[PDB]
């Protein structure tokens, strides 16, 4: 059993090890596709950007 | 034949919002107008008042 424990020890250290890059492999691969969205979207964005002093759409009077 | 639903409840929105705000705008205005005029007939009662 000490031996068995020895050898389980060793493997989980190096499990661990690789179930946090992998963890943090899948993050990173995430954010870039989120990326990507985002740089696909900013062509989006007309020239000039956006007239963020005004409302995009005026739904009524103002009297 | 979905996005014809979607944009239709859409505009369905756009249109509930702006008749809202007219309407609004007319209820609050002839409310304001009654009030004036109320206000100037208890202002020529004040005037015709008696007593002290």
């Amino acid at each position: 059993q000490g031996i068995k424990t020895v050898y389980a020890s060793c493997r989980y250290r190096k499990l661990n090890e690789r179930e946090i890059i992998s963890d943090r492999y899948t993050w990173l691969h995430e954010r870039m596709l989120e990326d990507e969205v985002e740089r696909v979207l900013l062509e989006q964005v007309p020239a000039g950007g956006f007239d963020k002093t005004r409302p995009g759409l005026l739904l009524g009077p103002s009297t | 034949n979905a996005f014809s639903s979607f944009d239709a409840c859409r505009t369905g929105l756009l249109k509930q919002q702006s008749a809202a705000v007219e309407n609004s705008l007319v209820r609050q205005n002839m409310a304001d107008v009654r009030a004036k005029a109320l206000f100037e007939r208890r202002a020529v009662l004040l005037d015709l008042v008696e007593g002290k």
